């Protein structure tokens, strides 16, 4: 029943900072420490720090001292991690995270920063120095046949495909984005059809860049 | 030369947590008139009676009085494990004990009201590697280590009190919450009675 | 700080089989304070165990963990198809807290060759100065899997980029994209465009190509 919920995606540019909150609901804090994990891209996951909402008192780890801040508001429940000279190298999943809660110490201590039961959705940060731009969308033009659509040179994340406006869906591949060395994202999306129906049946991918509010229906024939 | 119990008479109780103590030694008392003064509303002993409290011989008699809300009862009790006994006040779990709640009769005008009744809800220290909680749990006798750092009486209920310790008092933090109860038409008391047994000049007149 | 290193990186098994997972920390955890989590992919981490071996709330009997000091597993007695996922062991017992680089529990299934094929870059994006160049290997098994982009023969390093997904529901097997990047220019200064795929299902690797212009 308790639940964590953290603030939207955020973008940032270099240099700059970004501050991320996380209410709990569902139950009281009940001095449970809240901690700050972040997730980069195909990575594992690093604690940054926690509070302990009794003490008010931060901690924070030392590859992320004097750049972290972590703060809490009983009043609203609230926690809030402010992360600042932002590098694109911090773009990440920023995930809050409450200690699992154990009987009080009044064992004679208890230990804060500990296994974390419940966990926050995440709040995509990306830092980046690109502005907004929405996608172009070229066709992969195709026994059995391939075909499919190049949505190339966006920013930021994320873009959604879909074929025949949902209605195709077996055989479909719809790739993760790899972040070009312009600093634009590019993914493919792809299906597998039989040959025999590229006289008959239309193929469409719709594309949706919402950040850009992008929205593009390619229709792909063969050349 | 009588025990002088009248301090107790003049003046505002103070809250559980700076609970006011005077120690009898070589003298004569007659306890069954101080209680006299009061409307008693509980009595309870442990080790000891009511009746035997009031007609033996001591060593030693220590007698602890603050103000304290009847509503509060069952949080003050030899077999409590609530904020009271935990963090505020704690009675020696070895000698011959009494505990009496009362309420000041208007016949008794020396005695003035607090604004409020207060307590510590919770002291508790963070070490200086600032992850390890240590509850304060207060020892028999003694006072909270949050005295310090708590007024007289809570303004309102749920404040903090914080206090960052030098390195040369370990370090870290020590941190109170507080809790009010509201006064009462009539001041409510709590009373905690110790006796030791030894050279036993402390008699009934 | 304490390192954690998990192995093995990858677990290959079948729905019913037994799993073993193993962390290793770089120096003692004190207090027994490892704790495993499950994670499936856009998800938040999952608690399983924490202390080396208390089974977190609402956690099926078929987890569990043990281990002390600097070696610690995690056993999954009989896998469901529910349990195919990553796992991070984490421990707690010294700041900062740190995190194992995971472990894959992936579905096994019969080697599969991918079938492979090549797309020239569109006319309109031609005339708009890029040539993009895609190959895709479809549905493969295992994972690991060698491509080479080749132009008039010449290998090339440093234009493209990869791109995998994750492991399908239904049939166990993954997809991967290769995207030779180009200007206009240095496309048109070639011929034939192909992508050779080297994988454990195929005899000796798969060459598709086109001619530029044909
Ligand atoms: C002690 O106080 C009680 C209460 O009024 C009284 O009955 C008794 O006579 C007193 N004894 C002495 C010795 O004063
Ligand atoms: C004061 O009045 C109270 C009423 O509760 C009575 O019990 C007590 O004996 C009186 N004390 C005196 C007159 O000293």
């Amino acid at each position: 029943q308790v639940q964590l919920v953290q603030s939207g995606a955020e973008v940032k540019r270099p240099g700059s900072s970004v501050k991320v909150s996380c209410k709990t609901s569902g139950g009281t804090f009940n001095n449970n420490a809240i901690n700050w994990v972040r997730q980069a891209p195909g990575q594992g996951l690093e604690w940054m720090g926690g509070i302990i909402p009794f003490f008010g008192i931060a901690k924070y780890a030392q590859k992320f001292q004097g750049r972290v801040t972590i703060t809490a508001d009983e009043s609203t429940s609230t926690a809030y991690m402010e992360l600042s000279s932002l590098r694109s190298e911090d773009t990440a999943v920023y995930y809050c995270a409450r200690d699992l809660p154990r009987e009080s110490s009044y064992g004679s201590y208890y230990t804060h920063y500990y296994a974390m039961d419940v966990w926050g959705q995440g709040t995509t940060v990306t830092v980046s120095s690109a502005s907004t731009k929405g996608p172009s969308v070229f066709p992969l033009a195709p026994g059995t046949a391939a075909l499919g659509c190049l949505v190339k040179d966006y920013f930021p994340e994320p873009v959604t495909v879909s074929w025949n406006s949902g209605a195709l869906t077996s055989g479909v591949h719809t790739f993760p984005a790899v972040l070009q060395s312009s600093g634009l994202y590019s993914l493919s999306s792809v299906v597998t059809v039989p040959s025999s129906s590229l006289g008959t049946q239309t193929y469409i991918c719709n594309v949706n860049h919402k950040p850009s509010n992008t929205k593009v229906d390619k229709k792909v024939e063969p050349k | 030369v009588e025990c002088d119990f009248s301090p107790l008479l003049s003046g505002t109780p103070p809250q559980v947590y700076n609970f006011k103590r005077l120690v009898f030694t070589n003298c004569n008392y007659n306890l069954t008139k101080l209680l006299s003064l009061f409307s008693v509303n509980d009595f309870t002993c442990s080790q000891i009676s009511p009746a035997a409290i009031a007609s033996n011989c001591y060593s030693s008699l220590i007698l602890d009085y603050f103000s304290y809300p009847l509503s509060m009862k069952s949080d003050l009790s030899v077999s409590s494990a609530g904020p009271i006994s935990q963090f505020n006040y704690k009675q020696s779990f070895s000698n011959p004990t009494c505990l009496i709640l009362a309420t000041v009769p208007h016949n008794l005008t020396t005695i003035t009201k607090p604004l409020k009744y207060s307590y510590i809800n919770k002291c508790s220290r963070l070490l200086s590697d600032d992850r390890t909680e240590v509850p304060q749990l207060v020892n028999a006798n003694q006072y909270s280590p949050c005295v310090s750092i708590v007024p007289s009486t809570v303004w309102e209920d749920g404040d903090y009190y914080r206090k960052q310790l030098s390195p040369l008092e370990g370090g870290g933090w020590l941190v109170a919450s507080g809790s009010t109860v509201a006064m009462t038409e009539q001041l409510q008391m709590g009373f905690g009675i110790t006796v030791q047994y030894g050279t036993n000049s402390v008699c009934p007149k | 700080e304490i390192v954690l290193t998990q192995s093995p990186a990858t677990l290959s098994l079948s729905p019913g089989e037994r799993a073993t997972l193993s962390c290793g920390a770089s120096q003692s955890v004190s207090s027994s304070y490892l704790a495993w989590y499950q994670q499936k992919p856009g998800l938040a981490p999952r608690l399983l165990i924490y202390d080396a071996s208390s089974r977190a709330t609402g956690i099926p009997d078929r987890f569990s963990g043990s281990g002390s000091g600097t070696d610690f597993t995690l056993t999954i007695s009989r896998l469901e198809p529910e349990d195919f996922a990553v796992y991070y062991c984490q421990q707690y017992g010294s700041s900062p807290l740190t995190f194992g680089g995971g472990t894959k529990v992936e579905i096994k299934r019969t080697v599969a060759a991918p079938s492979v094929f090549i797309f020239p870059p569109s006319d309109e994006q031609l005339k708009s100065g890029t040539a993009s160049v895609v190959c895709l290997l479809n549905n493969f098994y295992p994972r690991e899997a060698k491509v080479q982009w080749k132009v008039d023969n010449a290998l090339q390093s440093g234009n493209s980029q990869e791109s995998v997904t994750e492991q399908d529901s239904k049939d166990s097997t993954y997809s991967l994209s290769s995207t030779l990047t180009l200007s206009k220019a240095d496309y048109e200064k070639h011929k034939v465009y192909a992508c050779e795929v080297t994988h454990q299902g195929l005899s000796s690797p798969v060459t598709k190509s086109f001619n530029r212009g044909e």
